[PDB]
């Protein structure tokens, strides 16, 4: 119960630094003020709303 | 400013820096601004 606490930490440490792109090759750094914008994208509103 | 879209003020956004963004319609008539600068110096000097 500690590894699978390991593996669930590091996961969190990835979606909020990296985003998606640790999923699909080498991590890349993006500010989460700035991912969270391409959430939005994604939906059908645009950028200006965040 | 094909690149970009404009979208209200520049104050409520943070982490916003200053630079310039271009247009491609001013270079078009810059051609001719230099085109008729030479012609205003036959008339007014005779
Ligand atoms: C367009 O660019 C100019 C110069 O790059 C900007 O003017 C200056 O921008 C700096 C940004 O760091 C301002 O400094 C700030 O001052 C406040 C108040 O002292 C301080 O609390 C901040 O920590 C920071 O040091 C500076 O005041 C500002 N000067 C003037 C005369 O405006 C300008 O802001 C840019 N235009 C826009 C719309 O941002
Ligand atoms: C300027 O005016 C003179 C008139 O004597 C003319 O011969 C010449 O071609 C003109 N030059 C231009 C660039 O318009």
């Amino acid at each position: 119960d500690e590894m699978i606490a390991q593996y669930t930490s590091a996961l969190l440490a990835g979606t909020i630094t990296s985003g998606w792109t640790f999923g699909a090759g080498p991590a890349l750094q993006i500010p989460f003020p700035m991912q969270m914008a391409y959430r939005f994208n994604g939906i059908g509103v645009t950028q200006n709303v965040l | 400013t094909d690149n970009t879209f404009v979208s209200g003020n520049c104050d409520v956004v943070i982490g916003i820096v200053n630079n310039t963004v271009y247009d491609p319609l001013q270079p078009e008539l810059d051609s001719f601004k230099e085109e008729l600068d030479k012609y205003f110096k036959n008339h007014t000097s005779p």
